Order: C-alpha cells, then structure tokens, then sequence
C-alpha cells in the first residue's frame, strides 16, 4: 500500500512513573592505538584515540555492582608536525589531542535494578564531581639519534549530559547508556621533546592512562523511568493467606 | 578540526622558482656557499656563509658549477654572510656586504620586481632591496635546508631572524 | 633524556679478575655502535674497544690484547667486559660511548653528548 | 549521601501500545571541508567530510510534512597520498574515503504527529530502497603545473539500521532519531588524476 | 584534462583588421608566461609576442611591430591580440602556448603538451 | 582505520646510511651519476647512467 | 532480562480416604486415595 495507516496493537494498560535515586561510581581508562610507517622506521602514520572496554565493581549499599563500561572520544582535533622531510627524519602524521571544542563519551552499563529499569524514560538527572585526567610520558622508539618524548597533558572533566541509544533489530532492543563530559584544559601544558611544539594546551593520545588503571569519577543518580509495577490492584479476589 | 604546522617544514636544499609574496627562509648545515639566486640573463648573486673568527682568505667555491674564488674573512663572534653580485656575464665579481648573526639564518623574497633580502647584525638586523629587470623570472638554489613563510607575516619573520627555529627544549 | 649506568669499580689486585658493565637506556643501542675507553692523567685517553652492529667483527687496543674482552648484550642493552691480570696502568677510569654521524634534518635535535660517567 | 532512596512522584496513568506504519522519503545532501596548507599552495592539509544539514518538505496524502535532517560518516577510510616532498609538489596530507568497513549516519526528523509520538519507543522497522550515491569531480587550483583533478566514485546504501539517541539536560529530553545505512562500493572507481 | 580554445578565423584583408582570442581552461595561467607563433610552409614557426606575469614589460618579435597588441587577462584566464593591416605573410595558423620548467619531482605528471590547436 | 600507502615516497637525493633489510630503489632524472656506495675503507663503487645509443667516449 | 517466577505456597491438609485404582503399565494396582484439602500459605507468588 502507499497510504497512511494506523492500527492499534493492544488496548490500555498501567504505568506508574516511579523516582529511583541511586548513587554511581563509574570508573574508565583510556585507549590509545600506534600505528608505524612503512620505511626506516621514523614516521609515525597514526597515534589516535581509540574504544577502550572495562569492567570491575564495587559496593554500594552492600548489594555488590558489577559495572561495564567503553570509554571513546569526539570532536578530537588531529595535530601533524613532520621534523624533516628526509627518510632519516622524524614525522608524526597525525597525532589526536583533546580540547575545548572536544567532547569526551563513556557508555556505562550495570546489572542492578535502577540501572536495568531504564528501558522507557521522562528524565534522568545526574550530577558528577569533575576530575583532572592527566598524560604521562611515551619514548618514541627511534632505531637512530636521541629519542623524542612526548610529555605532560591536563585537562578537566565536566559534565555536559546523558544519552540513551537503543539499537533495533527485529523487534529486540540493544540499548546503551553514555555519559557525554565536557572539557576544560589545564596546566601543565602537554610538549613533545626536542620539537617545535612545546607548551601547547591538551592532552595528546599518547599516554593518557599515565600510569594509572583508571580515572574515577563519583556522582549521584537519578532516574524517572515508567515502571509496569501495578497497585496491588488487578489481582484475583482471593489474594491473600 | 585540524591545526596548521607551527612552521612549514624544513624542505630539501632544492632549484626552482619560488613565487612572490613569499619570505624563503634558510639555514646552513655547511660551510661556504648557502644559496644562489639568478635570472641569467641580468642578474647573478650568491652568498658564503663564514664562521666567526676566520682569517682574510682566497677561498675556492663551486659557484655557478666552474669552481670561482674570492676573498672572505671575519672578525666578530658571529657568523657572517658575505653575498657575491654580479650584473652582466662578464663583470668582476661584487663582492657586496653582509649580513651577520648568530641565529645561522638567512631570508630572502620578491615583491614589487624588487629583491628583498636580511641584512646586518641580529637582534638588530633588518631588510635591504635590489631591483633588476624581468625579475619574476628569476631563480633561486639552495644547498641547506629551508622554510617557507607567506609575506602578511614580516612581524614574525624578522623575528625568527632575530631569533628563529623556536626553541628546541630538551 | 638519555642515561648510562655502569658498574664494577674499586681496588683490583693485579693479576686478578672482575667484571665491569656499562647498560645503556634511552636509545636504540641497536644501529649504534661502542667503544671503550680508558682515562688517565696526561698521557691521555686512548681506543680500547669496538663493536658496531656485531658482524663477528672487534678489534682491541694495544695493551688490552687477550686480558680483556668484550660482549655486547643486546637482550640487556649493554656492553659487558670480562677484566684480568693486566699492568698497574690499568689503573683508570673506564669509560663506554658512542659518537653517531648521520645527517638528522633540522626541526629536533637528535644529538647525544654521549658519555656516561664511567 | 552514600545511601539507596525512592520516592514516587505521580500516581499510575494508562498507557496504549500503537503502531504507527507511513512511508517516508529521506533526502540529504553531503558536506565536505577543504582546507589549505601554510605555504605555496601545493598541500592541502584536510578535504574530509563535515556534518551537512538540509531542510525540505513533501507530501504525503496531501499533508505537507516539513522535514529536517543532517548527514555525517563515521568509520571513514583515511588515505594519506604524498606526490612529492619538495615546497613544489603536489599533496594531500589527508582525504577521506569510504568503504565495506564504513557506516554512513543521517539523522533525520519531521513535526507531524506521526513523528512527534516517537519519544518513548517498544519497536521500529523500516525498509529503505537501495540507492547509489556517485562522486563529481574537484579541480584542485594548484598555481603550478597541470591541474590534479579527482574523478568517479561510486557506493551503494543498504539499510543497516536505526537509533534512537536523547540527550538529557534538566527536565527537557533533545531527541533525535539516526538511520545508520551500510556501503557496498561500485563502479566506476574513483581517481585522481 | 587541459582545453585551450581560440577563435577569429577568416579571411583578412590585408590593410585590415580583426581579433584573435586564445583562452585557457585546465591550468592556473598566473604562474605561466604566454606567447604567440605563427605557423606555415617551411619558413617554420617563430616567436610573435612576450608576456610573463605583467611586469609592464613585454617583447614583441621583427614583422609584428606595432600593427600587432596583445593582452593577457588573468580573470578570463586568456590571450587576446588586436591585429591590424599587415603584409600578407600573415596567411598561416597561429598557436598559443607555454612551455612549463620547473621541477617537479616524480609521482605525479605536471607535464602538458602546452599547445592549442590554433 | 588507516591505510597504508602505496609507495613510501619519492624522498630526495640525500647523504645516509641505509640500514638493512631494506631494498633502496632509484629513478634517474638527469644523465650521468645515479648514485654512489661506500665504506670508505675497502669498499668504493657507484653507477653511471646513459641513454641509449652513446657512442663509445 | 531473565524473568523470574518465584514464590507461592499452599499446605495440603487431609480430608478423607477412599479406594481408588492405579493403571499402572504392567497391571491394575488396587489402591487407596487420600483427598488432601488445600490452604494458601505466605510466600506471595509473583512474576517478578
């Protein structure tokens, strides 16, 4: 057919809009992939950002969480700097730094109640603390002369909001909760060692985890989603001992 | 988004044609001869690049591919760069002055069918013209390696003169 | 930066034994080179030592012939030198280095000043 | 506080399931950025796609619908070709291509009831018709020697999928609804001349 | 590809005068100088005219004094000549052009065959 | 995801040591010297390059 | 989300035996049959 239709799949029901306030703990590191060149050995075609998965848990109210998440970035910019034209010279295609412009996303998922509820949403709320995420150093293997180092890096996290993407495919939902952070530069200035750019505002891809397992970040959580729970109501007369 | 290079790269000591409104800059990785221009037609100019505290001396060059010679000396601390002018085939070779610092930089650019090059003594270095004839269609080879930097920009570009190659901090 | 550690020293009987060591960490010390030197009052430093890119390829100084000898641990990034039973004038410091030519463009400086400490 | 805490702020209401099924026509056009390199004019630093918008309208049993949408990639293919090294070359650091591996995202929206019931969701199927998108030809203005020219390219949209994305900020829910199509290349190939 | 097209054919009375135009599509044609040559039976072509990015000079060659002008226009990318009364050894097809001399390196053809048909 | 490509680059005619495991390949562009190896120790050698049909000189 | 039914009781209390027969497989088993009454217990059954 080529016109409008509607039909009704069901008749009505009941839905309550309950109000879960939780309270969160997610927890992230960073990925980043190298990727060399073909030649001597001293252009560097790629050091980008990449998805980075991980999972732990912790407590919260006693009820142990077991928590999941990806952490990824957007909006990043993509410097280049080429040290010399020669194939003994020293090159970095594109390297990823993150700035004001850039925002930064972690998917997060968890198997508790508040958490598995959040199918059918109102509004959801939240309010986190802002952490610094810092850059640690990186020795770029040179197989000649004194070896580039990549250094420093800081920049803040702030909150910007929350998505809910829900992926369909035949009926069945694949859905995905992502924290959407801000950013705000910091001191000290992030500078690549015997190289022309030095004191330069980000935090470069190279090693963001500096050393770390992981950036934390603590926070409140609220939800109002639509349960199915009934009232007690629409319940057979003899309901009870 | 992307963001430019903080320089435009050291290219290869190369022979061309660079357009106008475009400071080349330079810097040595050898003694003697740096760079040459010419139209070969009125207009023959080379410079040498000298370290400080050399005597008065005949030296030999392989200028203009028939090895030439001529005098260079210095006295100050700094490096000196004596350029070579000629003006017609046969003319005796001018040797014309200078250009001094410590940077090890030189610069030159064509505006106006006139010839702008640096010349003097860092910090205190500045720009001097030529003029010639026919002189977009000059050339310029080089035998160190070399920038480039479009004109808006004389603020900065004498200050890399003054003090180029932004720090290299180890 | 770029660092050379070195171990061994002291009081050494003459025509005893001991081992000395000279690793290296902030290069490749793989397309580098190596030598050995001895250091002294007046008479000057002087060539001890050679290996670059271990041909099966050495060669010694005068005075070092068969008393001393070499290993260049490219597993550990470093030379290791096996000492005995040579003359007083041994007393020195020893000292590991390499000095590289190769045409570096300009825009970084990919220069050494390559000398531990001894 | 570090403690669990519920309220309830609205007793039950009653909610009906519904299915809704129009025929839609999505149109989008493309965005490409090109930018210079500091220098002579010879290295083109970026040419890479950029998110497009474009807004219309049609009909649709004679209701006009005003649409709204915007078009971008995502796992684009980078292709970094270096003619020559010298001031005097041709070159381009950077140029974006896609691919099998790519995914090609265009949001879109409409203001009819049909679309404005889409904020809480149990289901969506769609089926597209398979179109195929060709390249035009740039001529790169190089102040020197023969004009590059870049020609040809040619991919195919199959239907991959659709999201359903609502960012959150203070009682207000901005939504947007994202087809996600899939490519598969065809002739002609493309080519810089 | 790389399009030169002219116009301005036709028969000339000698003691007269026309237009002749050489426009220019696939290059940049600032960067470029342009001349003309007149082609013929076995006398053989020669160099009419001179322009190389507007000095305010130019170059004009022995049977083309005067009663030729010429123009170079950048915005219209072209080359147009005013021709006017001149001896009848004009009869001949004449050809725009340039030949291009700078290094280019390898990878890529910067290379024309710089000729209109005329 | 980033793709390799095809060629290294046309780099320039420069001074250096090679290391192994690595096929250098050269394209002439004038007559004469295409290029020079060395140890400088026992080893000299380089290559001239001729167009075809050169008398013998 | 893996539903969850859980819960529910009863306690069979008995009221009267009578004769009845098994028809078993092999042969016709002569039996007794108690009739258990029934009674709600607490657990409230759910679908959870």
């Amino acid at each position: 057919a080529q016109v409008d239709e509607d039909i009704i799949v069901s008749k009505t029901s009941l839905w309550k809009e309950m109000q879960y306030n939780r309270d969160i703990i997610i927890r992230f590191k960073f990925g980043n992939s190298i990727v060399k060149m073909g030649g001597l050995g001293y252009k560097w075609s790629e050091i980008s950002y990449k998805a980075a998965n991980y999972q732990y848990n912790y407590l919260r109210d006693g009820e142990q969480v077991t928590a999941h998440t990806t952490c990824s970035v957007n909006g990043v910019n993509n410097f280049s700097y080429n040290g010399g034209f020669l194939p003994t010279d020293f090159g970095i295609s594109r390297y990823e730094v993150i700035k004001e412009n850039s925002y930064v996303y972690v998917d997060y998922w968890d198997d508790s109640k508040a958490f598995r509820n959040i199918v059918y949403v109102r509004s959801l709320a939240a309010n986190l603390n802002s952490v610094r995420c810092t850059g640690g150093s990186y020795h770029f293997s040179l197989p000649v002369g004194a070896w580039p180092v990549i250094n420093g890096g800081a920049v803040s996290l702030h909150f910007a909001g929350v998505t809910l993407s829900t992926q369909f495919t035949d009926f069945v939902s694949l859905n995905s909760l992502r924290f959407r952070f801000s950013l705000t530069v910091d001191e000290p200035p992030f500078s690549i060692l015997r190289t022309r750019t030095v004191n330069l505002y980000g935090l470069p891809a190279a090693n963001p985890n500096n050393g770390n397992e992981y950036y934390e970040i603590s926070g409140r959580f609220s939800l109002i989603s639509l349960v199915p729970t009934n009232d007690d109501y629409q319940t057979p007369i003899m309901n009870s001992v | 988004t992307t963001v430019e290079p903080i320089l435009d790269g050291p290219y290869q000591p190369t022979t061309f044609t660079p357009p106008n409104d475009y400071w080349i800059l330079i810097n040595s990785n050898t003694n003697g001869v740096v760079y040459e221009s010419t139209n070969n037609s009125d207009f023959w100019t080379a410079v040498v690049a000298i370290e400080p505290h050399v005597t008065p001396v005949d030296r030999q060059y392989m200028i203009f591919g028939e090895s030439k010679q001529f005098n260079v000396s210095n006295d100050s601390n700094k490096w000196k760069f004596l350029e070579m002018f000629r003006s017609s085939s046969q003319n005796e070779f001018y040797n014309r002055r200078t250009l001094t610092s410590d940077t090890r930089l030189v610069g030159i650019l064509k505006y106006g069918g006139r010839v702008w090059t640096f010349h003097g003594e860092t910090p205190r270095a500045t720009t001097d013209s030529s003029s010639t004839a026919n002189l977009n269609n000059i050339s310029i080879t080089i035998h160190s390696e070399f920038y480039i930097i479009p004109r808006s920009q004389e603020s900065k570009c004498n200050e890399y003169i003054n003090n180029g190659l932004p720090p290299i901090q180890n | 930066e770029v660092q050379l550690v070195e171990s061994g020293g002291g009081p050494v009987q003459p025509g005893g034994s001991l081992k000395l060591s000279c690793a290296a960490s902030g290069f490749t010390f793989s397309n580098y080179e190596m030598y050995w030197v001895r250091q002294a009052p007046g008479k000057g430093l002087e060539w001890v030592s050679y290996i670059s890119t271990s041909p099966a390829i050495t060669y010694y100084a005068d005075s070092v012939r068969g008393r001393f000898t070499i290993s260049r641990d490219n597993a550990k990034s470093s030379l290791y030198l096996h000492m005995n039973s040579l003359r007083a004038e041994d007393t020195a410091v020893y000292y590991c280095a390499t000095i590289s030519h190769q045409q570096f463009s300009s825009g970084w400086n990919a220069w050494f000043d390559p000398w531990g400490q001894g």
